């Protein structure tokens, strides 16, 4: 929705790609400037670490995903 | 139009001296030369080629209005938008709808039909290519002098013989064969310079930008992301939400100019100019003067006057300045010192 | 829209000063030359009487000297 704007109700991850078709159909111009992230589980899972870092720079993390944070 | 396309080509033979000599007027001490006619043609592109798309529009402007197919809140809007689309040119203040610069000229505050222009321009071309190399004298080619050249007069004889006995079309195929017209010998008078358009004018830069302004630049761009603070289960933003905006908008200069500025002006919502409303609650916006709309208020000082009460604003909506962007303004802020 | 000569953009001739390799040589320079030639409404036809039967095509009479 960045460039090519649509309502913020109608795009969810969703027909969001699909609606990248109609955005590149309705323009590619402004389509060949929008770089999008693509991410994937088994590619958010094939990051790893061992030894020290799973309860320092991994456990930690989603420790700061509680509400209850300094807690836990 | 078709009276005007011979007659001010018998203006033009007012405006010539070859003829005054011979009906008893100024001796010639002022003799013609010859490389000219090269670049006249250029002259010609600056008159005849210059006043093409303007005089189209007022007509085709004029008649969306009559019809009713134009509200009466739409005129300014409809005036400038058609000089960036088919002419290209662009207003140097943005104008509301009290201006009504089109009433500026002399034919529509005098109320005249404009596109008796047209008619006698399309008949003018496809003759004089086609008749005067039988005009018995040409020097310079705008001499085709019919005074002392009957030959030439007799084939445009067989339309001067007819008065309204019908249409012109039929008079327009008694001289040079055309039936509806032909914008080929205008295309064909300046093909010389058709291409010639890419002898002083080959370095190629094609078409425009269509919305480009020099007041643009103090147009700022703000964008909220309702996904982003309030997240879901907010409000559904609308026309209010617009109108709510401008409001706090205003807010902000009369906050600054007392605070900072330390004069009174006062400031209306409309004053906060709103353009290309997205769904995402993005558009660009400036404000002007309140009523001076000639003068706009410059951005250098409102990029300022935002970061004052940028505070303000966001918990007005629920916000978090990443749903108050501002493309060129951000906050600054936050300092910790938790430790004694 | 203020940049073009005129006042609303319709001729361009007064932009022909910087965007010329040459061009030169006037027209007419006898604007007020027949003021001072004082040839009145009739002496006009008088004389555009000449001027069409050099091109052949015939003049205007039958009110076009005497009413007016």
């Amino acid at each position: 929705i960045n460039g090519f704007d649509l309502p913020e109700g109608n795009v969810t991850q969703e027909n969001f790609v699909d609606m990248q078709q109609r955005c590149n159909a309705s323009d590619p111009a402004a389509y060949a400037q929008l770089v999008f992230q693509t991410c994937d589980i088994n590619a958010f899972l094939s990051e790893a670490v061992e030894g020290t870092g799973l309860a320092f720079i991994v456990f930690t993390e989603a420790i700061t995903k509680m509400p209850l944070s300094p807690l836990w | 139009g078709f009276h005007e396309a011979v007659g001010e080509i018998m203006s033009l033979s007012a405006a010539t001296p070859k003829h005054l000599k011979s009906i008893g007027l100024l001796s010639p001490d002022f003799q013609e030369d010859n490389e000219t006619e090269i670049n006249f043609l250029l002259k010609q592109a600056l008159t005849i080629v210059g006043t093409l798309p303007f005089t189209y529009m007022l007509e085709k402007w004029r008649w969306m209005v009559f019809k009713g197919e134009i509200p009466k809140d739409q005129w300014m809007k409809k005036w400038w938008e058609m000089k960036r689309e088919i002419v290209g040119v662009v207003e140097p203040v943005p104008h509301d709808e009290t201006y009504c610069d089109p009433a500026s000229l002399f034919h529509v505050s005098n109320d005249y039909s404009f596109i008796r222009y047209y008619t006698r321009t399309l008949y003018q071309f496809q003759f004089q290519e086609a008749l005067c190399q039988a005009a018995k004298h040409e020097g310079p080619l705008h001499k085709c002098d019919i005074s002392n050249s009957t030959e030439a007069g007799q084939k445009l004889f067989n339309m001067l013989r007819l008065g309204k006995s019908e249409p012109w079309t039929l008079a327009l195929e008694n001289v040079v064969g055309a039936k509806n017209m032909n914008v080929r010998p205008l295309l064909n008078y300046f093909e010389p310079l058709f291409t010639w358009l890419k002898d002083q004018n080959k370095n190629s830069f094609v078409g425009w930008s269509t919305d480009w302004s020099p007041y643009a630049d103090q147009s700022i761009k703000v964008r909220i992301s309702l996904k982003s603070a309030l997240g879901d289960k907010a409000y559904e933003w609308n026309d209010n939400e617009m109108y709510l905006f401008r409001s706090s908008v205003a807010y902000a200069m009369r906050q600054y100019f007392l605070k900072v500025k330390n004069q009174m002006i006062l400031f209306g919502e409309e004053d906060v100019r709103v353009a290309n409303l997205k769904p995402r609650i993005s558009f660009n916006f400036f404000v002007t003067a309140p009523k001076n709309v000639s003068d706009i208020i410059p951005r250098t000082e409102v990029e300022k006057a935002i970061r004052m009460s940028r505070s303000r604003i966001n918990d007005a909506f629920r916000l978090n300045d990443n749903s108050l962007e501002f493309l060129g303004i951000q906050p600054t802020l936050g300092p910790p010192n938790q430790p004694p | 829209a203020h940049l073009l000569g005129d006042m609303w953009g319709r001729f361009w001739t007064n932009l022909y000063s910087l965007t010329v390799p040459f061009g030169q040589k006037p027209n007419i320079d006898v604007t007020d030359a027949m003021v001072d030639q004082a040839w009145d409404a009739q002496r006009i036809f008088k004389e555009a009487e000449k001027f069409f039967v050099s091109v052949g095509l015939p003049n205007m009479t039958q009110g076009f000297w005497e009413n007016s």
